[PDB]
């Protein structure tokens, strides 16, 4: 029962962690996941930034 | 045009570059820095009525006490008062977002409608950017209650609060017959003592009387009447300690007189509970004071910096960085980028 308790307790630590990376990441997967190649207004955007 | 829009943006709202208009206005965005030295205007804008604080300080302490007699001011008095004052601040910080938006959106207007000539484009260029705004108003709204909440929560007495109120010249007319004529003297009243000085150094210390068991009169015309007079007077014992003829004081004006009684009773004298209610009262009440002045600094401070960072630089993030992305999105990119007639 102990040894339950312990590994149940330590999932909101696990939870924050993992939550951190998806919001780090999410900003710039968001716009990677929508890469095609034939795209001109990809590339438009690039050039001007 | 997009490249320009948004460097003449962030030309006008930082106030960067050079072609100021030097003559014309103080303006272009430079407004906001009046709402941020506006906005300490309406904060003092609210009034109360002293007498419905200090009834509704009594009740607050009646109500602490539910049964028991009461030895010293409970804490409950002073926390249920701030709290109640600190609410009524939830307005004006609303109104100071809302000016801000309105200056932000005239902004925009101005970069956007007087340099385009593209019909649509000035469309989608001022509903992307005023879309995008009222979103941070949004935000921004939830931050300020989640920081006004936060002064309600503890209350702080560490940093500048009061840790643990009349001053003028007064002549003393009667003089005892060894000395004669009349003595002119630094007068200073507190809400527990007298002190008497030769000067405005406050150094001399040479007489101290206490607020207490004191009675105020005023005098019989048996004098050359060129100045209005009062007398303050002991009943309880024959002599005012150091006594010079129950210290007949004159003034300049019968105001200055009502101006000097209204201080005695401010410090706890009676006109010509009481005991023990009045004087918790008082030192409520001047606790509450010195405390709200440092809420309200702290709210002036925080307010243009949470704007800031909410509202301001995510606009200007936006515009470099997504402005272009949303452009490519709207309607059918065959009418957009048309010729007007002209």
């Amino acid at each position: 029962q102990q040894l339950t308790n312990h590994i149940r307790d330590t999932l909101p630590g696990l939870r924050n962690k993992l939550q951190s990376q998806l919001l780090s990441i999410e900003k710039e997967v968001e716009e990677y996941k929508n890469f095609r190649p034939d795209d001109p207004a990809r590339k438009t955007k690039a050039l001007l930034q | 045009m997009v490249q320009q829009f948004a460097v003449d943006f962030e030309k006008r709202i930082e106030g960067s570059g050079d072609q100021i208009d030097t003559y014309e206005l103080s303006g272009g965005a430079r407004i906001n820095r009046i709402f941020h030295e506006r906005f300490p205007f309406e904060l003092v804008k609210m009034e109360f009525d002293e007498k419905e604080l200090r009834r509704e300080i009594s009740y607050a302490i009646k109500n602490i006490h539910g049964i028991r007699t009461g030895l010293f001011t409970p804490d409950m008095a002073f926390e249920t008062i701030v709290k109640k004052q600190v609410k009524k601040i939830r307005e004006p910080c609303l109104k100071c977002v809302d000016m801000v938006i309105s200056e932000l959106i005239s902004t925009v207007r101005q970069c956007t409608k007087k340099l385009q000539q593209y019909p649509r484009l000035r469309e989608e260029m001022e509903r992307i950017v005023t879309t995008h705004i009222r979103e941070r108003e949004g935000r921004t709204k939830e931050q300020v209650m989640l920081l006004i909440d936060i002064e309600l929560a503890y209350m702080n007495t560490n940093h500048e609060d009061f840790i643990g109120i009349r001053k003028g010249w007064l002549t003393i007319n009667n003089i005892g017959i060894m000395k004669g004529g009349s003595k002119e003297y630094w007068f200073v009243l507190t809400a527990e003592n007298l002190s008497w000085y030769k000067d405005d150094e406050e150094k001399e210390k040479k007489y101290m009387l206490s607020v207490d068991n004191l009675k105020l009169r005023d005098v019989e015309k048996g004098f050359m009447s060129s100045k209005h007079i009062f007398a303050l007077f002991n009943t309880e014992q024959r002599n005012v300690y150091k006594d010079y003829r129950q210290l007949e004081l004159a003034c300049e004006t019968q105001e200055e007189v009502d101006s000097w009684k209204a201080s005695f009773l401010r410090a706890g004298v009676y006109p010509e509970m009481d005991p023990q209610l009045e004087r918790q009262v008082e030192t409520i009440r001047n606790l509450v004071d010195s405390y709200m002045a440092i809420v309200n600094k702290t709210v002036r401070d925080l307010m243009p910096k949470t704007i800031m960072h909410l509202m301001i630089n995510n606009t200007k993030e936006f515009i470099f960085s997504e402005l272009l992305a949303n452009l490519y999105s709207c309607g059918d990119q065959n009418t957009l980028m048309e010729e007007s007639a002209e």
